[PDB]
């Protein structure tokens, strides 16, 4: 949902490590 | 006890190609190549183009009693042509340079229409109500807004010499035309003087124009013809008109503002109140990615144009359930 | 792959790992399961992201380009106009199409790369604590509880208080 | 017992070059650089080209009497011009607009030459036996086959005013020319109009041509010039020449087919019997590789042309014996 | 190269290995010989006929293209054209050499790989049931006739089968 | 006993760019854009340029009378105009082709001024004292140094006919003008002849003038204006000049000699006893570096233009003391 | 790096090394220091002189170009020389930032293979003489004096003049 | 001869594996 | 100095190796 694990400001690992 | 080391696999179904294989299934990947559009016209920060509509450059700047509504037009950010743009000139003849002047446009952000010779006022010793049925107007016949048809007045053609000095602080376009008719009855009928000239003179300017009698095939049922004419009078600088006969006077004149990033554009989309960075004939552009493959032509601040069908690259990892 | 681990000695992925590009899965008593390597995953990630940065940064915008009008006698010169146009659209096609092609290849390179220095260093870590069971495991030679394997994820692995015991069960 | 784990190694000489080595002898690679041709102009896909031999462009259009053998061609795949294209004008002057005239002809793929203007029936109250030595044939004067050169007849020029319509659903070139005699007296000889001007005038063109009268140098032995001109009438449209001296009028114009990828070429090879999808100036190219390094002028399917003098990829392993 | 093998530590090549790219030399009682390893050539053979396709697809068809001619006063326009076929054809040639060039080294280096991972995969097969002795060779602390050859090389070598043998025999 | 495996570190600072990383310092790398120039104008390959300083093109060919130290020059390298290179039309009018014009001198390496028609020989009907203090010189009325106002001479001006045969063995470069006075007074007061013309001819070159009696608005407080045209006469040619007005002309004609690698290049820069295989406007390049920064006009061997602000490539380690 | 080395299982470099970009630092009786692998190090520097040469060389030179003039009515083909330029301009500024950029990261990669494979020769000498105390050190067990050492440098190792020694001292 | 051990259309391995 | 180490035209190694 709202914390994800990586910072990824280019959405480059897509849904990974999100919640 | 075990501990293995392995790594990531999903339900992704994007592939990619490399140089050693094609359609690579992987995890995760990144699309480079923008293919949507709105399929509308747009803003352009915020600034409306001008759509000529049935008119073209020609029709518009000439003043085509067709192109009527876009007489009070003052700023612009692109301007758009149709695949029907086909009111330009109605009596038939040349429009001189008239690619060069399209590109003059190109880099004009604004003007003002001005009355260069009042209709009233310059012309005391000749007709000024001179019409044609090729430049029709709501059933009768009329003639170009920016125009003056010069004719004889009580049987006499007087040489006329009138002047304008370009007090707008801004280049001033100024259009004329030079009338040559089908056969020497009409020249002397409309001018009274047969070996009649027209000569035009700024400080960097000088052209003589001469009348060429001969009848034509029937274009727009006129046998005569009619060549049209421009320059670009600098700030300060005067323009001179001296003529016996022929001369298609100016009326209007455009002192031009210059700017940026315009240009002219053929497209068949309808205007809609969107704004863009990115404009093509196709449809408007909202997109941070590096290369489309929507149109080649472009305003504003657009991605590279490719032809390329897919420009998928890969970010993760061969995706292997 | 080049270094063959993807799809090569591992050979296959993990659907339940879902927190990591890279990581590990645990088997002891106290029950098994996966651990994403978060800190590898991130600096793919951060690898990976300065990768396309580049290749948008490269590709600087394109400002107004339209077309041009030509007469009837000017076939040459609208000719000459539509040649530069389509070189140029030529070598910008191409470009585009083997920079994502050979990027492409090197990215999968990258994470295989990643997976193999990773199963590398556990096993440096391990050394003969542990015996070497193809497909990327690794089976200690005894107890190793969940901070153990912490402590086999962290890059702290103590083979001093587990080598008795180990070479005890080796036998 | 022992396995030992290995890689190819065979008798290749080829070599390659890297970034980091140049040189490596190498168990397999290809060439992707086409360097052969067969020394030959061919068929392009079963249509010959144009040989226009010791004639160019111009004197194959105007009818130069060298060029003879060239008037009953219809079709071609390309035009071959040569270094020993030197038959063109005749008689000296300028053609205008010549280069655009080949650029026009470099998209046509066939055409039809048709009398325009009869010359037994066109020109009753004119002579039109005009010759020249200036375009001699087998060592008599005489004449371009496609145009006619009007004189006076029986002491008067009469005013002249012929037209004709384009019934030939396709565009129709028509070339004419006009001549500068070198004095006035020639001028009055020939004819017997001291102020005489020549009109061409069609839907789309018009044009006026005024005698310049002057001595010149001696171009193969002619003090006076011929300007030679040329228009496109458009489908249904009609040409109207109107004169009272000076014209060379058309007597032959041309039907135009358009095509694709066709062009013009300068070559020295020599025309066989062959087919092929790619010709170049030195050759026929048959080849699937997608570099050549024969010539950058290509007419047909090609590779794409380069300054390489090897380009060689590697596809085994570096060869150790 | 970049993974040591190729021109490293297996020193030459063979020219006793007509059939394959990469394979293997056997030395048992029952004989002697080579075994070209003909699934990872054919795998490679693939891969390099990717490469090769994509370098010709990449460069799309040339379509006509001839001079184009200019009066003695439109020098200016000839110089533009003439500006114009040149920058083309110096950006083209550079291209096309700088392409062969970096494919080279990546396909030498993907060789280099393979014989690399091929030499990996029978070390792990064969684990300490076998010594290294240098150049790519193992030599077997057992007896392995050709079916035992045959498994190692198709990836299915039976290591309890020869474990009690090959431990006595290493002592 | 320990043995260890490393790589070198060192103190450098040296940073350079990855596809995957920014900012790795690295052991060792070179540049290879070259930023540096020194900032002077300098000889090319031992042959100095030509500065026109105050003068372009245009004043430099006529002989306008602020550019006679350039009258004796006769070899150069590259010509050098700067931003205040404004003289050259004094006498206002149109250059004919003057871009063209420039272009052919792009490719000139040296010529030879000499004298085509001589002033006390070649007009003995006519005055050839002709001045106007738009050319002024040291504060009084001139003209330009290659050319010669014919006016009439005891209230007669006949008409002239003169020629050159070109015996240089090269290309002579033949400047003239023709003047358009103001109104018909001055025309009859000048030339005697209300109906003038001019005709110029070569073999391959065949024009004619007539003058455009207009008032224009006042250039360097001159009502009448004067065109400029130039022609390339072949070796072995003749060029006929005949006029019965309105000529300005040739006095000084140039017999080029054609070279490789020249240009005309606008620069602010200074000459210095300096000697470069690559200059630009801003200044002298001595580099084996590929790529340079510093301007994208070059004359001779330079590196390549690039807008990069840094290419540096690493050739060591990453560096990590 | 794709091989683990450089900023690897081997952390650091030594700015102690200052005669070679690999080498070795020994440590016996004798004394202590570090001895530079000239050999290794010159193949590299052959091999990017290469790489250096070759862009150098594909970029030519660049003869005389300079800008051209056209009158008020000229402004459309003024317009097209910019548009030459500028797309010329925008090619060869790419292709250099994309090239330096990609044979940058390709260097790196080189001499962190080149650090990897030193070390897998040097242990492939060593065998079970030394054992692996990582960050690329091994520790003998057994003697090695300064002609051992180079012993080991020059690729000349006598395992079995040690090999009883150090199975006695390995226990 | 006319055997061939590998599918190689481009002819990338030569008469290798070819019989 | 005067003594290189390698043998390096280009100065890719820079002061390495070099007395
Ligand atoms: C496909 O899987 C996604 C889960 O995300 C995927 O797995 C991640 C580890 C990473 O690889 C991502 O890039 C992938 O997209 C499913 O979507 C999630 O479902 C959960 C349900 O618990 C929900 O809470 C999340 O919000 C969803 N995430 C997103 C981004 O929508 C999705 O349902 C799967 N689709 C199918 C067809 O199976
Ligand atoms: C060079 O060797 C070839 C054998 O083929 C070579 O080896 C293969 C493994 C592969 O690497 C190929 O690319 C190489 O070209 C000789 O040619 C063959 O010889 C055999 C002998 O049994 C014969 O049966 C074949 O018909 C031959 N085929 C061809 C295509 O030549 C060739 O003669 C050798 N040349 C020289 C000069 O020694
Ligand atoms: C930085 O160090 C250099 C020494 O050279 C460095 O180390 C080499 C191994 C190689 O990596 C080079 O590329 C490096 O630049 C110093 O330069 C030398 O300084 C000493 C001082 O004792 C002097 O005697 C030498 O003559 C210098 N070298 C040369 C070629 O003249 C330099 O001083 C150091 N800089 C700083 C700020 O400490
Ligand atoms: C492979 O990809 C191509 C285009 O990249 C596509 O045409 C084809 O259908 C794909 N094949 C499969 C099996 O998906
Ligand atoms: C592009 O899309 C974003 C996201 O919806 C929006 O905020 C932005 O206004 C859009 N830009 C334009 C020009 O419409
Ligand atoms: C392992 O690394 C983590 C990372 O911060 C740390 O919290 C922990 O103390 C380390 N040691 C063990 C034994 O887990
Ligand atoms: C090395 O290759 C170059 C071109 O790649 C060639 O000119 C030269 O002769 C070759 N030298 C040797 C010794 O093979
Ligand atoms: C080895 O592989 C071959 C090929 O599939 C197969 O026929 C054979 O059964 C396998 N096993 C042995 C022991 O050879
Ligand atoms: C990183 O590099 C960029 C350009 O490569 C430079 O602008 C910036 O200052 C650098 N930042 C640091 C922290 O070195
Ligand atoms: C090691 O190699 C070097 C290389 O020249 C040689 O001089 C030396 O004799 C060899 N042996 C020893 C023990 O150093
Ligand atoms: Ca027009
Ligand atoms: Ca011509
Ligand atoms: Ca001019």
């Amino acid at each position: 949902x709202p914390v994800s694990l990586y910072e990824d400001p280019l959405g480059v690992a897509g849904g990974m490590g999100v919640y | 006890d075990t501990i293995c080391i392995g790594y990531h696999a999903n339900n992704s179904t994007d592939t990619v190609d490399t140089v050693l294989e094609k359609n690579v299934t992987v995890t995760h990947s990144v699309n480079l190549l923008e293919d949507s559009h709105n399929g509308k016209l747009c803003r352009l920060k915020g600034i409306a183009p001008l759509q000529l509509g049935k008119c073209n450059i020609a029709g518009w700047l000439l003043g085509n009693p067709e192109c009527d509504p876009l007489l009070p037009v003052r700023s612009w950010s692109y301007i758009v042509e149709t695949p029907n743009s086909e009111n330009g000139i109605c009596y038939p003849g040349d429009f001189i340079d008239y690619e060069e002047l399209r590109e003059q446009l190109s880099s004009v952000s604004s003007f003002e229409r001005f009355e260069i010779f009042p209709k009233e006022s310059s012309w005391p010793n000749h007709n000024t109500n001179g019409v044609t049925a090729a430049c029709s107007h709501e059933g009768k016949s009329s003639f170009y807004r920016n125009l003056l048809w010069l004719t004889e007045k009580e049987g006499s053609y007087p040489k006329l010499k009138n002047s304008y000095v370009n007090k707008k602080g801004k280049e001033v376009l100024v259009l004329w035309g030079i009338h040559h008719p089908p056969n020497s009855k009409e020249q002397q009928n409309l001018y009274q003087n047969e070996n009649a000239y027209v000569s035009v003179v700024t400080s960097n300017y000088n052209r003589r124009f001469t009348p060429e009698i001969a009848e034509r095939p029937k274009v727009r049922d006129q046998a005569g013809r009619m060549n049209y004419y421009w320059t670009l009078l600098k700030p300060g600088d005067t323009i001179i008109f001296e003529a016996n006969g022929n001369l298609i006077a100016p009326m209007y004149a455009f002192a031009l503002s210059r700017g940026f990033g315009s240009g002219i554009i053929t497209s068949n989309a309808s205007m809609h109140e969107c704004n863009t960075k990115c404009q093509t004939p196709l449809g408007a552009i909202n997109s941070s990615l590096p290369y489309q493959n929507i149109h080649p032509v472009t305003i504003g601040e657009c991605p590279k144009y490719v032809r390329s069908a897919k420009l998928r690259m890969v970010t993760g990892l061969r995706n292997i359930p | 792959g080049l270094f063959g681990a993807i799809a090569g000695f591992i050979e296959g992925g993990w659907t339940g790992m879902i927190d990591g590009w890279y990581g590990y899965h645990h088997q002891n008593e106290q029950g098994s399961g996966y651990a994403a390597d978060q800190k590898s995953t991130q600096n793919a990630i951060n690898g990976i992201t300065n990768k396309v940065n580049t290749v948008i940064e490269k590709m600087n915008i394109q400002f107004t380009a339209v077309g041009k009008e030509f007469n009837k006698l000017e076939k040459r010169m609208e000719n000459l106009n539509k040649k530069v146009d389509d070189g140029f659209l030529d070598i910008w096609t191409y470009n585009a199409e083997l920079l994502v092609l050979l990027e492409n290849e090197r990215t999968l390179d990258f994470h295989d790369s990643n997976v193999k220095n990773l199963y590398e260093k556990v096993k440096s870590q391990l050394k003969n604590n542990a015996k070497e069971i193809g497909n990327g495991c690794f089976e200690f030679y005894h107890k190793c509880d969940n901070e153990c394997m912490e402590s086999v994820r962290n890059g702290t692995y103590d083979y001093p208080k587990y080598s008795e015991e180990s070479k005890l069960n080796r036998e």
